């Protein structure tokens, strides 16, 4: 975390940092988008 | 007219012999973008002057 790292979160590739989360997503949900419609959050397929 | 909009997407599922096609309508489709929005602005400016 906390630090710009490359990405591949099954198939989706960007660079970016990571960070804990604070709000709620469903639990059928993948992923979220912002405003501009890019990749603001995702889900790691092992652990939840 | 091209495959995606993400430029990762494209550059990943195919060949740069291949790639070169859909990035270059991606190029000239968001190079008139940005001359559309210089034109505008400066055309406002000319009226808050």
């Amino acid at each position: 975390k906390n630090k710009c790292v490359n990405f591949n979160f099954n198939g989706l590739t960007g660079t970016g940092v990571l960070t804990e989360s604070n709000k709620k997503f469903l639990p059928f949900q993948q992923f979220g988008r912002d405003i501009a419609d890019t990749t603001d959050a995702v889900r790691d397929p092992q652990t939840l | 007219g091209a495959i995606s909009s993400v430029l990762n997407d494209i550059l990943s599922r195919l060949d740069p012999p291949e790639a070169e096609v859909q990035i270059d309508r991606l190029i000239t489709g968001r190079l008139q973008s940005l001359q559309t929005y210089v034109t505008q602005q400066l055309i406002r400016a000319a009226e808050i002057r």
